[PDB]
This record gives C-alpha cells, structure tokens and sequence, in this order.
C-alpha cells in the first residue's frame, strides 16, 4: 500500500506487457526463451507485492539467465555504438531493454526502502543485459 | 473533328499574362480546368507581382473561348476548338469610356495536357484618378453577348462587345471590346456564320489565401443562330 | 524612476511628443513614491518595425518604468494602472485599426546602483 | 505550472496516443468503441489542466462504459492467470491496458493535492477494466 | 550516480529506442531525418551522463531542427483537435513524440539541480514539435493518393486505402472531398463506398459547388439517385446560384429532372442573374424539358 | 513580446532593415508560444560605438527579446537559439574581422505588467 | 557586457562622445572580469525629455551596464563605481542646475544567452 510498492508493481506489469507485444515477430527457438521469462515477471510481482511474504524466485532462475548469456555472448561479435532497431524485429526487442531498466529503478527503490526483493533486482539486471544480446543476435541473423 | 475531341471530357488550364498599364508593370498566373461540353469553367488567379495596378475586373474578358458550349446544331461554327492542339491567336483592342486603352495579345493553345492562355497586355492614356487606376470598379460583373463573325481573309474571325463594369459609387464604366482571332497551325479550320456567345462571370475570393487574387466562375454558351 | 517611451512612426499623438511627457511625469508624481526631480523620462520615435506577420498596417505605444527595488507588488502594480491611462488617453490613432499601448515596470538593483551630482 | 499537473497532462497525452497505435489493429465494432475513447481522454486532458476551471466529463459518460464492462464480461469466462498477449492484436491492448494504470496513479495524485480530476481518475479505473476485457474478447474471436 | 543524473539517461536510452521502432515505418526520406535525429540523441546522453564534461551538443544542431520545423509547417494546414493515429504510420510517430516529452521533464531535472543540459533540453524541445510535424505530414501524403484513387477509378485500391485510415473528408488546395471527384468521373460504387464511410454529403469547394451539382451536370443518373437516397440538399446553390435543376435544364438530361423532381425541387426558386430554371429551359429550345418543369410547376 | 534589434553603422546586412524584421518575426511565431498579434520587434541602428580597447575596427548585433514570465528555461533556451540563426544568417560582413551575434531574452514580470488596446 | 550610455541633448561634456566610449572600455576592461573583445558600447543622445515637474532647465547622465549573471554583489557593486567615476568626470554641465550621473548594473541570464560569430 505503500508509494514504492505499488510504482514497482506498476512497472513490472508493464515490462511483461511489452515482452508479450514483442514474441510475436521472434523465430520459434527465441519464442520459448520469451515465454519462460514472462514467467519469471510474474513471479517478481508477487514477491513484492506482498512485500515478501510469498517466495519470489529461487537463485536456480539467476543461474538460469546466466547460462543463456554466455552462451549467446559468443555468437555477438561486439563492435562500435551501434543505432537500434537495426532491422523491424530487433527494433521491437530495444523496446523491451529500455522497459527492463526502468523497471529496475523502481524495484531497486523497493529494495533501499523495505530490504525486500535483492534477488529480484538480481534478476531484473541480469535480464535486460539478456535482451541486449538477443537484440544483437537477430540483427545477425539476418545479416 | 481531332480539335474537338481534346474537349469531351474534364480540360486542365494555365493563365499567364505579362501586363503595363500606364508603366506600371504587373504579372498574373492562373490555374484551373473547363467542361467545354457543358460550358462550365473555374479559375484562380494570383498577382505574382503584389498587389495589381488596375482592378481584376478590368483583366476577366483578358484572362478561353474554346471552352464555350456550342450544343449540337452549331457545331459547324465553333472556330476555337477547330485551331486545337496548334490553338489560336486573339488580339484585342479594349477602349475605356472616357479613359484609356488596352491593346492585348494572346496565344491560345495546348502545351501537352494542358489548354494554356499565355497573354501580353499594353495599357495607355489612363487618368490617375480615373474609374481603373483609382480602383473604383466593384468586384462583380454582369452577362455580355459576344457578337462573332468570319474573318475569311484571315482565316480567323472577328468580335465586337462592350462590357459593362459596376462602379462603386452606383455608375457603369464602358469597355468597348475589339477582337480578332487568327489560326497558329497552317492546317484548315471552321469559318463560322454570323452569331454570338452568352457570358456569365461569378467572381470571389479563396478565405485561404493571401495573395491578391480572383477566383472565377465562368459559363459560356454559342447562341445567335435559328434552331430547326 | 526612468520611463522610456517608445511609439512608432505611424502613430499619431492627440499632443505633442513634448507634452505627453509632462503629463506622464504628473502622473508618477502624485503617487508619492517618488522624489520631485528623481522622476527623469524620455521619449523615442521609432523609424523601422514590424508588428504581427499580417501585412495589415498597424502602431503601438510602449513604456518601461525602472524603479528601484523594494517596494510591493501593489505599489509596482498600480504604477503600471496609472500610466497606462495616461499614455491611452494620449493617442489618437494610427495605422489601420486599434493602437495597442502597454507600460511594463521593472526593478533595478538598490545595492549596485550608483548616483553622483556632478 | 505545478509539478503535479504537468505530469499528469504528460501521461495522459501518452495514453491517448497507443489507443491511437492499438485501434488499427482491432476490427470494425471494437473500432468505434476505441475512438469514442479517444474524445473522453481529450476532455480529461481539459479538466486537468486547467485545474478544474473547465468543465470535465459529465458522470453520463462513466455510466456509459459500465453498460460495456457488464456487457463483455458475459461473454469472456475468466480462468486462471493467462499471459498477455495471446494474439498479436490482444497484445496491442495489453499494452494500452497497463498505460492506463500508470495514468491512473498520475490523475490519482492530482486529487490528492488539488482536490480536482475525482471523477476523472473514476473514469481512467474503469477504463483499464475495460480494456483488460477488450483483451480477452479477441483472444476468444481468434480462439 | 545521482537520481536525477540516472533518471535522466534512461528516459533518453527510451526515447532513442522508440525512435528505432517507428523509423521501419515511414519513407525514405523521413527515414534520413529520423536517423540523424537518433545520433543527435547519442551526443546528449553523453553529456547528461557525464554531467558536463564532455561536449554535448553544439548550437549549430538546435539550428538545424528549426531549418526542418519551419519547411513542414508550411504543408501542415492547422485545424482543429485531431485524434493522434490517423494512420498506422503516423501512429507510431504520435507515440515517439510523447515519449520526448517525457524525456523533456527528466532532462529539465537535471538542468533545475546541477545547472547542465540547458542547450540538451532546448534540443528535445525542438525535437517534439518536429514529430508533431513529421506526423501530420504522413496523414496528409496519405490523403492526396485517396484523390489520386478517386480520379483513376479504382475498385479496390480505394478500400485499401480506406482500411488503413486515410481522410474521408482530406480536401485539395481547391477544396474537392474525394466525394466531388467520384461524383464527377462517374464511379458509382466508389461513391458508395465512399459514403458507407461517413464523408460528408453537402461540402463546399472555392466554387462553392456540392457533389449533387457535378452530379447533375456530369450526366450519372445513379449517382443522383443514391446522394438523394443520403442526405443531400436538393436546393444547394453555387457561386452563382444555380441549383441541381438549374445546371439539369442546362445539360439537357430529363430523366434526372424527373429524379430531382421526385424529391422535392424547388422550382419557384431564382439565381443571381434572376432566371428560373424553365427560363434556362426556354433559353435553350428544348421543348421537352420545358413542357415538364412548367407542369410540375 | 518585444524584440529590440540593435546593429552598429558599418555593418552591412544581406537585406533591408525592414526585411530583417519580417524575417525575425515569423522565426518568434513559429514557435507556438506567442500570440499572431502581439509580436512586436523594432530595428535600431547605432551611431557613436566602441568595441573592445583595441584600435581594429569591428562590428556587432544584438537582439533583446523580453517576454512575460513563467516560461521554463527549456522555452527561453529555444527562442534565444532561433533569433541567433535568423540573425547571423542575415549578417553579410563588417569592419575588419569576424561579426558578433548575440541574443538575450528576459523575463517582463506578468502581475505588474498593464495592457490596454485603444 | 554591454553598455548603453544614455546622455541628453543640452548635456556638454569634456570631450567627444566617441572618446567618451574609449575611456569607458578602459575602466571595463581593467577590472579584468571581461575579456578583450568582449565589451562592446554604445552611445544615445536623447531629444524629447524631461526631467521633473519643475519647470528649471536640467541635463542628466545614465549608463546601463548589462553583465552575464553568476558574479557576487562585490564585482557587481565595483562595476557601477568604476564606470561612475568614468562618466562624472567627462561631463563639463548643462541645464541650470548639477547634472545627475547614474550607472545601473544588471544580469542577464547565462543559460539563455546565446551567441554566434559569423
């Protein structure tokens, strides 16, 4: 009921919004990447919506995020500040980055204030350094 | 037969005149388009060269008669369309009443699509503080007949009117018109009998735009020869 | 107090340049904010400008009090109120429709400003 | 001036606009409803503006969305959590949905200081119930 | 690391973001202006992000937006509240444009706290009345190619067109609706089409001409029968004064004075000059047309 | 809102003075804030100047534009950048070396300040 | 910084109102706030003015130094003082009575402010 905890769930809504508008235009392999961080959204919504009394999500999902990132840091050749929205696909994936770090100022206020949610915000950083090399690698794809 | 037939439907046309009246010179460019089936025309002029020396109506007989309705029984008489595509050359001296004269010269023709007017106006001898460079003409005009008869030697045609302009303070100011149409192509062209034109002019203003300018609406119908 | 008016070359004055300055000054006088010879006003005659981008002819009439700082917004407001009706009461007309008159009132600085009688 | 009121005409000119994004997605019935939604968030935008000085929307208009909502929420049978954006076009008004939220909070604080906008922000909380059931009537359409 | 400083650069990392999403949308020539803007937008975060030591910005680039602001403002006609999404495409620039004016109160922070950014946030002030611009340009580019349609007599291009959102009521510099031009060609089905929509039956041109009175002097008997079946005035007059009877007694088609007729046509009625339309009808010489006015009379 | 154009006597425009004003008008009305009717602006030209304490001969313009307040420094950053680009690009040259364009904008106070239309 | 220099018809000074300007800059520029080139003046002689209601004969003096804001009350005030000690003493009298010299110094705002060599 407080000023922070309900700005933070107002946010978090709004992130798995956007990754909902955007799996629609990714291949199939990406799309079962996209569904199962939709999942993990709704889990940080309840941990801080009950300021903590519900179990948010476990550290097996942090080391799942991890996983992907270095996996797909080998394919993305890193290069030069580069515009986004290369092609019409990766231009709908810039939107939901630039989602994931305001989410993660209002969730990080959360935690400043209540000392709640420290592995969600683990969670929120980890995942819009995700979507910055999904971004770069659809870019490629079609290259 | 080839003249007419660049008529039948819906015709795009450009106005241009080049004027000097009393060493004032001025411009006016038009653009609109003429239903000649049905002898119904619209155009709007601007003054590219700020605000004109002499009033708009003075410059509306100057500023198409291929556009006329000539309706089926006088089809053999319709000169103007006849001259098309190479078009036509109309001079006209215009008398002032008790004031001075225009003596203007026009090619009318087609340039790809489009029925151009393209005009050189001369004017002389008007009185500063006259009914034309006094600006004392109203904005409105009434219906003329345009009397038309063959210029054989010419192979063109002649005309004779006199328009009649409003003054603003409830007199009328004579135009007296003289005007001579001569073929631009070599190639032949319909010599009419004896008959006349039926004009009427509605002028307005465009709320948009700031330019001097007229906006006319234009009717013509051939007239002056029996029916059977 | 300095009052700098600034009318166009158009405008036309029911008086004299002259005269509506001593008008103007009577009219800061008798608000008894003011010394007596402290009250110095001046009148300009403008040659080239440009009102609106309509190409209808038109005048205006602008005058900007400076009185030092330290007084309230009612005095400052009814300085402006009692020029204005002097300065509009002054014109007669120019251009092609109304004149449009207006008096701004701004405050120099009390600390920085400096004065000598040579 | 205040900070208050200029944020609130902020956002609720960036919630008119992705009903402007989202109506072009949806078909002909639902087309006439997305733009009758449009006019009454350009007269909230008045009355909060203004501070109250105008007038805002009569209360015959928040008794004309709830003739929809009691309408709508016949046909869709709820179920459990589903997640957003089943279809490409019911993504694009769980989009707008979760604008409408963040509008609401702005409007919401609005009345908390000035007193104003009460039977506005009473307009933006109905919307975004609308809205939501506007989401779950296509993914049916579709189904 | 202050809040406002982090704040601020993730605003404008939103914004430039946006920008990408919306420039797939739009032509090849509005895709070069919206890629130089996307770079004009790097260079700020810089300069917010290190808060003033680095260049931002120079005066030379807020004097290129007002080159671009005052070329398009001239084909903007102003009119009144228009609902943003015309188009598609112009609804993806009515969502950037809102989004830099959010990115304007964040940058506007920064300037109120830290005194930097003050030639940054009169950057994205120019920038969101560019966009306003840029998106009202696309409606309009959108509605001259219904014109275009509607002269070409087209069946299915004019839905097409239509189901995307292009003006019913978009006029031309004359003041045609796509309405006066159908009525005109003589494209029956493209006027209903175009009516199903909503255009408005009874607009006025610089002549001020309705789509019946073209439609009486055109010749199209169906296309008189369907505007009088929708609303239109039966005794409209021109510039001059001449209603539908008039310019039909003119033409010389009797069928569509007896259509005209039928609903209700003021035969008592005078133009400007003062003629009645049997008196153009006797002017002519047709027997016929003057033998059935004078009766209904 | 006032503009006061002040350029000195050997500097040598691309136009007229009065174009310059015209010009400096439709770059104020372009941007929305200000009404079509009250953009008032006024050309002078200097006659005794100095520049510096160097004896090169020099030229410069200025441009004063006082609007009333409350407008944020957003708004008053944006009218100075788009005076500044009318200006310079009507400067053809003057005196000896490079010209100088400046343009201030200043807060007229809105309680204070009094209007009338004769 | 700027310097509008604002003297009266009837006012006689010691010199020509071009060396008036010279002596000016040089009590500008050695205070060592403002670059060489920087300071840039001017000078005004008034024709319509008045000075009180009175009906004696007076000159008066006025200069208005206007100076990019963020300098404290101490350079501002040094400012006002240098430049009055500049104008007093170039001033031989006029009218029938002492002339009044005064020196306003204000600020303008630095954010604002814009500038551009051509």
């Amino acid at each position: 009921k407080d000023s922070p905890i309900i700005e933070a769930n107002g946010t978090l809504d709004e992130l798995t919004s956007f990754i909902g508008e955007a799996k629609h235009y990714v291949d199939e392999e990406m799309k079962g990447i996209l569904e199962e961080i939709q999942n993990d959204i709704y889990k940080i919504m309840g941990e801080i919506g009950s300021k903590g009394k519900i179990e948010g999500i476990s550290e097996e999902r942090i080391a799942w995020l991890l996983k992907l990132i270095l996996r797909y840091m080998e394919m993305v050749n890193l290069k030069s500040f580069v515009l986004p929205g290369g092609t019409l696909e990766s231009a709908k994936l810039d939107v939901c980055r630039t989602i994931a770090r305001r989410a993660l100022r209002k969730v990080l206020t959360v935690t400043r204030e209540f000392g709640i949610g420290a592995e969600a915000a683990a969670y929120l950083l980890a995942l819009s350094d995700l979507l910055f090399l999904l971004a770069r690698v659809i870019e490629i794809e079609q290259g | 037969s080839k003249g007419e037939e660049l008529f039948t439907g819906v015709v795009p046309i450009l106005v241009e005149l080049d004027g000097d009246v009393n060493g004032h010179k001025f411009s006016v460019r038009g653009e609109g388009e003429g239903d000649a089936t049905n002898g119904k025309l619209t155009l709007k002029f601007i003054c590219t060269t700020g605000k004109l020396p002499v009033p708009w109506p003075t410059l509306v007989t100057t500023l198409v008669q291929c556009f006329s309705r000539y309706p089926d029984h006088m089809k053999r008489h319709d000169f103007f369309k006849s001259a098309m595509p190479e078009g036509y050359v109309q001079e006209r001296t215009i008398s002032f009443k008790d004031d001075g004269t225009y003596k203007t010269r026009a090619e009318v023709k087609f340039e790809g699509d489009t029925l151009v007017n393209r005009i050189e106006l001369k004017g002389i001898d008007f009185k500063e503080d006259g009914n034309i460079l006094g600006h004392k003409l109203e904005y409105n005009f009434n219906s003329h007949n345009v009397y038309i008869t063959a210029d054989k030697q010419k192979n063109g045609i002649k005309a004779n009117f006199k328009i009649r302009h409003n003054v603003e303070d409830g007199s009328v100011q004579l135009a007296d018109h003289y005007q001579q149409n001569t073929p631009i192509g070599d190639g032949p062209v319909l010599l009419p009998d004896n008959h006349y034109l039926s004009t009427q002019s509605a002028l307005s203003k465009d709320p948009n735009e700031k330019r001097d300018h007229m906006v006319l609406l234009e009717f013509v119908t051939a007239a002056g020869i029996t029916h059977h | 107090p300095h009052l700098v008016i600034e009318a166009t070359a158009n405008l036309r004055l029911e008086t004299s340049p002259g005269e509506l300055l001593e008008q103007a000054n009577k009219a800061l006088f008798a608000s008894g904010q003011f010394g007596e010879a402290d009250i110095k006003s001046r009148f300009v005659t403008l040659e080239a400008y440009r009102q609106g981008t309509a190409a209808v002819e038109r005048a205006y009439l602008h005058a900007c009090l400076s009185i030092l700082d330290g007084r309230d917004i009612a005095t400052r407001t009814l300085l402006g109120a009692s020029l204005c009706a002097v300065l509009a009461e002054a014109v007669a007309g120019g251009g092609e429709e109304g004149v449009q008159v207006s008096v701004e009132v701004r405050e120099m600085e009390r600390l920085s400003y400096a004065k000598r009688v040579v």
